[PDB]
């Protein structure tokens, strides 16, 4: 025999205290009742197709609830009918996002919501902190998001400078205490505090989002033709 | 044709004393939120 | 020439019996042994370079005028 | 020593980036304005009846009025005005995505699609501009013969 959803539950592992909580307060269900998880929580618990649209079971949280409103809505919904149907449906699904799942919108500010575009370098960079940051550890979850943090006021300093230079940021390590790498450089080009970006600065941050090699984003930067993927990767380690 | 002309010209600042300072600082940000959204605008477009 | 005596007279290593020696035209031959102390596969934590500095002659009959004494720790590489 | 510890004094060094702005006026605080006026300007005009430009734009030989000013004033390009007055000679393009799989995002000819800054523009294009901007010798092919 094994066991392999009996164990999530002790010590030696590393999920977090509340979510040992969650999914022991969740009360399972015999296989006479198993099948009905396609349709509702069965006993605190769901299937949910993968972005390969195979099933997964998961704990019925706010957030995988909204996975699956999304997946009889959006995914299920094919390519040319996603773009706009997501185009109606932005004052809200991204309203979700920022309530009730893990990777929430970008493109907020203090609760108020907006887009990339309406969004400044300066609160694009307190936001990236807000996330890829940790004011508890101090430090930062991964190295690939300090790069990409980096590697974005590079070419910010790249724009809003007049000839060439050398960068406030010689090396990336100067993030490790962050809050002050931005004032280092929003104080060399002040215009950024209340400039918004050129798109030439957001196909960028996206390609940059999509980066191999690189651990994907906690959050959400943009609808597109590709939401799925942005909405369901690398969405495991976070419990 | 003989159909000349002459116009002329002031400078912007010679109005906003017309006014009162609530009315203006309200202009004001009104404005800039213009330039923002224009500066999305063009770039934008400037691209595609 | 003669800026290639200097950055050699420029060096520690690069000692003689008489540096009023004449090294222009000159041919000179470095049959140097090497001596190191490792730490790690590729980080030194000692370095000898020895060995006599040759001339030619008229006859290319070499002949020693100097000595290389090269010392140093944590190289990366000889010079 | 290596180059492994002197590498990071090889320092990283930005070239700019061209950032197009629009000209919008400066608006100054209330003070300055109702003091350079006269005080008994409040009240006393009817602005409904008062005139006001709001917008302007402008094509020539030297492209729109964002760059002519350059050429007008300064007697050369910035590269806010090299690139503008090459994205509109069909010099330049633009890209985002990929190509030679790498993703490039930015500016990049429009006859080769080999990508480029905004930095070796003016060197690569200012010359055929001027020779092609502002007064001429005519050229027959904008006149279909
Ligand atoms: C958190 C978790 C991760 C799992 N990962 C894999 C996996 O990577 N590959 C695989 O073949 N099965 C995987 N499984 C399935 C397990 O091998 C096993 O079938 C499952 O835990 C049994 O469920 P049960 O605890 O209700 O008996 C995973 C199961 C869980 C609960």
């Amino acid at each position: 025999f094994l066991f392999g959803s009996r164990v999530m539950i002790a010590k030696e592992v590393k999920t977090s205290p509340d979510a040992k909580k969650c999914i022991a307060a969740c009360t399972g269900v015999p296989d006479d009742k198993w099948e009905q998880t396609y349709k509702k929580p069965t006993g605190g618990i769901v299937t949910v197709r993968s972005e390969m649209g195979e099933p997964i079971h998961k704990i019925a949280t706010r957030g995988v609830m909204l996975w699956k409103e999304f997946d009889e809505t959006i995914f299920n919904l094919p390519k040319n009918k996603l773009v706009p149907t997501l185009e109606a449906k932005r004052d809200y699904i991204i309203s979700r996002l920022n309530a009730d799942f893990q990777k929430p919108w970008f493109a907020t500010v203090n609760g108020q919501a907006r887009d990339l575009a309406t969004m400044t370098y300066e609160e694009v960079a307190k936001r990236l902190v807000e996330l890829m940051f940790i004011r508890s550890t101090n430090s930062w979850f991964d190295v690939t998001w300090r790069t990409f943090t980096g590697d974005f006021l590079r070419r910010v300093e790249e724009r809003f400078t007049k000839s060439k230079t050398l960068s406030l940021i010689q090396s990336y390590s100067l993030l490790d205490k962050p809050d002050e790498a931005i004032e280092k450089v929003f104080n060399a080009y002040p215009a950024a505090r209340e400039q918004f970006l050129n798109a030439q600065d957001i196909d960028h941050f996206l390609s940059m989002c999509q980066n191999p090699m690189q651990k994907p984003v906690p959050f959400v930067p943009v609808l597109d033709r590709r939401f799925e993927i942005f909405f369901k990767k690398d969405s495991l380690w976070q419990s | 044709g003989q159909k000349g002309g002459q116009a002329i010209v002031v400078h912007p600042d010679y109005l906003y004393g017309a006014i009162t300072e609530d009315r203006y600082n309200e202009y004001v940000a009104k404005v800039s939120a213009r330039e923002k959204s224009a500066y999305k605008f063009f770039h934008n477009g400037m691209i595609y | 020439t003669s800026k290639d005596i200097a950055v050699l007279r420029s060096k520690e290593w690069f000692q003689l019996d008489d540096e009023d020696f004449d090294l222009l035209n000159k041919t000179l031959t470095f049959e140097t042994e090497t001596e190191v102390t490792f730490k790690n596969a590729n980080i030194f934590s000692s370095v000898k370079c020895f060995g006599p500095i040759k001339v030619e002659l008229p006859t290319k009959e070499t002949v020693e005028i100097g000595i290389v004494d090269y010392e140093a720790g944590a190289s990366h590489g000889n010079p | 020593n290596g180059n492994s510890a002197d590498a990071a004094y090889a320092q990283v060094e930005i070239q700019p980036r061209a950032n197009i702005q629009l000209d919008f006026p400066e608006l100054k605080p209330y003070k300055q304005v109702k003091q350079i006026a006269p005080a008994e300007l409040e009240g006393l005009l009817d602005l409904e009846r008062v005139i006001v430009v709001t917008g302007f734009a402008e094509v020539g030989p030297w492209g729109s009025a964002r760059t002519r000013w350059e050429m007008e004033a300064f007697g050369e390009f910035s590269l806010e005005g090299c690139v503008e007055m090459a994205w509109i000679m069909g010099f330049i393009s633009y890209h985002n995505g990929n190509l030679k799989g790498r993703p490039y995002t930015g500016w990049v000819d429009s006859k080769t699609k080999e990508p480029v800054d905004d930095k070796d523009v003016k060197a690569k294009y200012e010359t055929s501009i001027l020779e092609h901007s502002g007064i001429r010798l005519i050229e027959p092919e904008l006149f279909n013969g």
